């Protein structure tokens, strides 16, 4: 990404030859992890506004 | 090295690269590489990592 870019793409990300974006399979990782945020984790580990 | 005919040859049940890309292992450079070998069952693969 680059300055003041944001994005709203939702695809599954492309791994090897094996095509991706919703054909969901080997090597098809969906990009958009989340947080996870607790109160229990560690403060390196918790939410920063 | 030649990593790309087997990141390519689609026929391996696990393959993943950890601390590094599997993506990119036929463009860096290394010194020695190990190679061990065992079969296991398959409730014993994920505990293998």
């Amino acid at each position: 990404l680059k300055p003041f870019e944001r994005d709203i793409s939702t695809e599954i990300y492309q791994a090897g030859s094996t095509p991706c974006n919703g054909v969901e399979g080997f090597n098809c990782y969906f990009p958009l992890q989340s947080y996870g945020f607790q109160p229990t984790n560690g403060v390196g580990y918790q939410p920063y506004r | 090295a030649d990593y790309s005919v087997l990141y390519n040859s689609a026929s391996f049940s696990t393959f993943k690269c950890y601390g590094v890309s599997p993506t990119k292992l036929n463009d860096l450079c290394f010194t020695n590489v190990y190679a061990d070998s065992f079969v296991i069952r398959g409730d014993e693969v994920r505990q293998i990592a």
